């Protein structure tokens, strides 16, 4: 190590505390899920266990099952993914150390913001690296790649404000 | 508007008798120093000699 | 020190014992010792205690011989702490009477200075190892301030707490210094105006002075007039920090003020023979004196101001006045998020600098727009909004008010008022001056005085 | 009493506010008398200081 | 082996130096940010100091500081071996990623250098105290004071600190002589092209902040563009425009209409006859012969971006003669978006600092509040700059544009505009009358009778 | 005294005062600026070690003190300063009197006599202080005051006793407070 | 210069020297070069200055050969800044007349486009590291705007001050 | 049993009714979460000189883990620095 902060800025922006708070609030309160669902996505979580937990909780919510600690632990155990997540010990730690009486919206927004900033930084790094190593690509190809990579960040929304629709769909609806 | 209100209040107080107080003032200032530069320098030198450890130059 | 460094802290017990023994045996040499060494220059607690008790007895009118000293120590219960009558008798006996105590006192004086320098070096190293949230600028400022306090002044200790004896000596020295040079009622830097001198006794050292006014009231003009008067009536350098104007315009205004030549002619160059002669005389006087320094840098921080002021004081052995115009343009990068904290830090740093260099610091400031909506537009302290700490920390506060700025009908054309909003050590009131905007000058008011 | 009426005074104020920008000072303006000077200058100062409307000006 | 008990010289970071040097190799536009945060003496190893010195020299000469250029410059002077060679330079080029937070690394290097130098100076002072070697106390105190004062060294060039009155007096005499050498007929700064404005303002003075304010449709953009055209024609230095309001094409169309004196509607609709085409051709020829006008039509600019672009233009073309911003109600300070007054104060402060730094006149356009339309007299005043008291405080010159025909259809002053000097710091105030030809988008000298 | 224009009686009084002070020798002054609580504690400990204890510690004023690690937030800095001062007072077993300043909004109220809430930005000061006294002079705000020369010490919080107002006579000519000899209610 | 993993901004000094020498030797091909490259595409200040002066001379109706170009530069005092008559003569001589300046002009092309793309990526990363009060939505909008502007007609750099020649062409 | 004493921010005094609530433990969320019993002390005579409840203090149970919540009234003898059982009517 030998690093107070010299190697502490290679770390992409993130917040473990907000993730744990959101997961604990979801475990101890299943009525706010939609509020969490409209602000965060499974890919906004920095660690693999948190993404897996959020995906399993979304699946259980869509299947109608409760997403409490016991049901989630049992569902993970049946699929054999409990060991990969971190165990029932880690699940109970998330459930207990994180209070139920909290405002999960702020933590969800915090998780959303860090993911956007980190993905933007990573996309900039990829664009610069591709620029320094063309590997036979022309300038137009590199520009198109950069444009697609940059606009793929704000994209990838499950279902929220579908946006502009062609006149054909609106005419069919009418 | 404040001046009109103050005039009304003062007239009401006057018509009800009362006596207007005569400020308060604040102390005299004293004075009367028949002391010049040479005598005050002698006084400072005397204080220095009496207290010794002044070390002032 | 013997071989390599053995007597590592510079000290000499033999010299202290000889001095104390000689003072016990010959009380008439005390004065010669009292002007060469202080109590704090002694290394051991018993020697400091003995020297303090002897000084107290001597200034109370009593002999400081062995028996009297022991009796005085016994009454206060401090004889055992010193070492006892045995140790006092040892001091009396071991040191021969026939001694040259002046050399020993000088030796004790020097070792203390070297040891205190080593102490300040150790403090600097310790502060460097454990910053405790301090930036590099803060650490450099601390080190420079400590070493400057060591070197520039008398070769004395660090800041520290001081006994009442030293402070009393300093106060007597201040009184004598103010008396030795008759300035006719002026104790600080002469402002050049008689009524302002009467009300303020000049610009006092170690005081924070604020000059505030609405735009185009003559704030910069008044500050520059004060700077010119301080330069002409004093020998110490005068330093100017200007984030508002380039130095060339400052010098053109100064030439117009000193030579009494219309500023428009100087700016456009349309001068005549007499004006050229006046300008030549002014330039000759300025180049003969050479004690005005101008810094027209932009984006100044308090650390830069303090560092440059210390550098100037090192170069020329002291400063006479510092002027800043103005504080609403200064920056504190570490506190850019909140402006109020930035202003408070600026005010505190300016006060600390004024206290450290023993110079008057005059900082210019602006007021709020709501002042123009009142029935009477003369400024008050509350018109310093966003700068409550400025009102709390300033030693002197002067507002500039020209009635012709707001009213064209004003009967007070050419008349300006300096309003003392806060005078910490004196009265407050209004001083009238004449404003000649043609020469960018303020002058003594020659009209009748109520 | 060679004083103007309200309408004449308002017209004088309007002409002054139009034309005074071309003179070195308020005393350089071609005043008819001292009363006109004082009235027009006071009204001009009051209007420009308190944001008076036309009815308030009258 | 060195255990945790290694506490002799901690304060350094080789990784931060390598990151800074690699980032400077990969991105040359960051140099200024590195230059303000670190110096060549903050580096611990000799090769890093040599590399930074060579890069600073190359940046001063205007050359790029990439890998190949730096290596070629070093090889010419024979200093390539001292650095470590093209092998070490290529290692730095390869290892450093594009994900560089160069400012943070530079700050880390700066802090470590200061701490290390302070510790070393303390050690020197203490060791000198323990070993006098015949020096007196005053000599030791002077040595300590000199050592402590010598630490604070900044890369700022001359005129950084206070200046003796002799040098400033020499500069003033030189300025007076320079003004007397070339007869500009009472103009000491940038010529405005109008005689009365030149008489009242003596041109646009360098290091001054100039504000032009008016209600909408009064002609702020027209007057600003006329000033830009006059400055470009009557000078040799580049003139920079920051147009956050209009695209550059419309600005150039207005400029062509003004310079060639062709009707603006004809140019906009393309209905031009032969004489108009000849005029436009002559104007374009003159403009392409001069080549000293630069336009930036980006929107939402922060003061930092304005300063950076102005510095880049001045560096590329050896100076600036005038900077124009239209307008400051479209500029953004994201850190102060909550409070408008603080944002305006920051913008005005940064503009004044930039004007003083680049020694160029900076003109910024501004808008007035609606309440002005309710007063009996609608001519602007200083208090009509609501939410912008700092603008009134910081500006060296303030001019308002007023057209009576805008508010009064039956006005007797049609075609006549007034420039009202609401505040001049080094001159008088008053009203200057001009003729407004909206057909050509032009202001002209008023030929009518003068009172 | 400040201008040096004294007569023989004044010089005799000053000489007597200086003699008494030099006979006592128990007053120490430190005029440093920007002191942290650590430096204050260290210097107080050094004084107590050298001279066998302390009887009183006085600070003027706490708004000028600095905590570099907490310069970002003023409330946390004030809380840390107050906590450190309380710890020092308990450690040395001495009374510590620290001067403070009040917000400007006090001057906008109908009655300008200070209250606890006027210690705005310094709630921890109200929480931690054992005794809180406010100085109020009516003549400062009102020129036509009937209480000229009379000052009020208002005990805003006493932890182990009552609260109320104490009237004193203010002699600014001598820079002194004296016992109030007027009628008492 | 092994170029086995080196990260160097894309540029080719040889192409610039060849283009400048060919334009010096044959002024008639200037148009064939003026449609393919601009002054900003050059990587060094001397080359940009030379190209700008040659464009000014050519559009003012004058030959752009070595002697005339040197004389025009000397009258403005900018000959020393460029590198001198020695450097101009080296450019004229070293580059052979029998060259295809079209390929070299297309080389002084898109290399500048890739350099601009790298600059835009660096600006995006720098803005991401220091938000300065910007929200994530503002940063995303800024990045999208920059990468959208750079990928449209590639007339010049992402955004900045432009010489009046480009603006006049657009008008 | 561990009884730790805490203090409340001045924001509580910005409400018309100054009786403390759980949300008044702002900046101490961990304290609110980890606490098994939470009791607030209130005295009306402190805020109002002319209060009718002089010498009466309220203990308000803001959070009980294993029981109900409510207000308990007591007599406060500050002369002896003591609390005593309330002999008046209870509500
Ligand atoms: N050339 C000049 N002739 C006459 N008066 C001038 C001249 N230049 C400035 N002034 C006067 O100086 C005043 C403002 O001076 P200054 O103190 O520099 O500005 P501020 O008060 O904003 O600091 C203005 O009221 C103006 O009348
Ligand atoms: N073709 C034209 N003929 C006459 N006047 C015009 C023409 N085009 C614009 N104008 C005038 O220009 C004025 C606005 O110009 P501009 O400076 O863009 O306004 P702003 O004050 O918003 O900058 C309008 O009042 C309009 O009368
Ligand atoms: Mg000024
Ligand atoms: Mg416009």
């Amino acid at each position: 190590e030998r690093d107070p902060q010299v190697a502490g800025l290679k770390v992409p922006p993130h917040s473990i505390e907000a993730e744990q708070s959101v997961l604990g609030g979801l475990m101890l309160d299943n009525e706010r899920w939609d509020d969490v669902a409209e602000r965060v996505v499974a890919d906004d979580f920095y660690t693999r266990p948190h993404r897996h937990i959020f995906t399993e909780m979304a699946r259980l919510q869509e299947s109608g099952s409760p997403i409490d600690l016991i049901t989630l632990a049992e569902s993970l155990e049946r699929q054999g993914q409990l060991d990969s997540v971190g165990g029932f010990a880690y699940l109970a730690e998330l459930s207990k150390n994180t209070p139920s009486a909290a405002n999960i919206s702020a933590y969800a927004d915090i998780v959303r913001e860090r993911a956007v900033v980190r993905e933007m930084i990573s996309v900039a790094n990829e664009i610069a690296e591709a620029g320094f190593d063309p590997q036979g690509r022309t300038s137009e190809d590199l520009l198109d790649l950069a444009e697609s990579r940059v606009f793929k960040i704000a994209e990838s929304r499950a279902n929220k404000d579908e946006g502009p629709k062609n006149i054909a769909d609106v005419l069919d609806a009418t | 508007r404040k001046a009109a209100d103050e005039l009304v209040h003062m007239t009401a107080r006057i018509n009800r008798g009362e006596a207007i107080p005569e400020p308060v003032k604040q102390l005299p200032v004293m004075g009367g120093r028949p002391l010049n530069r040479a005598q005050a320098l002698a006084k400072i030198a005397e204080i220095k000699a009496k207290f010794g450890l002044k070390g002032a130059s | 020190p013997q071989v390599a460094g053995l007597k590592v802290p510079p000290h000499s017990i033999e010299a202290e014992q000889s001095v104390l023994g000689g003072l016990m045996l010959d009380n008439e040499r005390w004065d010669d010792v009292a002007e060469r060494v202080v109590a704090d220059d002694f290394y051991t607690r018993p020697h400091r205690h003995i020297f303090t008790e002897m000084a107290r007895l001597q200034e109370s009118g009593s002999p400081i011989d062995l028996i009297t000293l022991a009796e005085s120590l016994e009454r206060q219960g401090q004889l055992d702490s010193v070492g006892g009558f045995a140790y006092l008798a040892e001091l009396s006996k071991n040191t021969p009477s026939a001694a040259n105590i002046s050399a020993y006192a000088d030796i004790v004086r020097e070792r203390a200075v070297v040891r205190e320098m080593i102490s300040v070096a150790n403090e600097i190293a310790e502060a460097g190892f454990d910053p405790q949230g301090r930036t590099s600028e803060d650490l450099l400022d601390l080190a420079e301030s400590r070493v400057f306090k060591i070197a520039e002044s008398r070769a004395n200790k660090d800041e520290g707490p001081k006994n009442i004896a030293d402070v009393l000596d300093a106060t007597v020295a201040r009184i004598e210094q103010l008396f030795q040079q008759p300035h006719d009622g002026v104790t600080g830097v002469n402002t050049g105006y008689d009524d302002l001198n009467k009300k303020t006794a000049g610009l006092q050292p170690s005081d924070l002075i604020i000059v505030a006014a609405r735009p185009s009231m003559g704030k910069t003009t008044f500050a520059m007039n004060l700077v010119e008067n301080a330069a002409m009536l004093q020998d110490k350098p005068v330093l100017i920090f200007s984030l508002e104007m380039p130095s060339e315009q400052i010098m053109m205004r100064s030439l117009a003020s000193l030579s009494r030549v219309d500023q428009t002619k100087i700016r456009t160059g349309q001068l005549d023979d007499e004006d050229w002669a006046r300008i030549s005389g002014t330039m000759g006087i300025l180049l003969e004196k050479r004690n005005i320094y101008i810094d027209d840098s932009s984006g100044l921080t308090p650390t830069e101001v303090r560092s440059r002021a210390r550098r100037i004081a090192r170069e020329h052995g002291g400063i006479g006045l510092i002027m800043i115009d103005y504080l609403q343009l200064m920056r504190v990068p570490a506190l850019s998020d909140n402006r109020t904290l930035e202003i408070a830090e600026i005010s505190r740093s300016l006060k600390a600098l004024a206290k450290e260099l023993n110079v008057p610091v005059v900082a210019l400031s602006q007021l709020n727009r709501s002042l123009e909506q009142r029935a009477d537009k003369r400024p008050v302290n509350s018109d310093l909004r966003e700068s409550g700490s400025i009102e709390q920390d300033a030693d002197l506060i002067m507002f500039i008010y020209r009635d012709e700025v707001y009213h064209e009908n004003s009967d007070l054309k050419g008349i300006a008022e300096i309003i003392i909003g806060k005078q910490r050590n004196g009265p407050i009131g209004t001083v009238r001056l004449t404003f000649n905007g043609q020469w960018s000058r303020f002058d003594n008011y020659a009209g009748p005085q109520y | 009493a060679g004083l103007p009426n309200v309408s004449e005074l308002v017209d004088m104020v309007y002409e002054y506010c139009r034309k005074r920008g071309l003179y070195p000072d308020a005393e350089s303006y071609p005043w008819k008398s001292n009363a006109h000077y004082w009235l027009v200058t006071n009204l001009y100062q009051n209007m420009r200081a308190n944001a008076l409307t036309d009815a308030e000006l009258r």
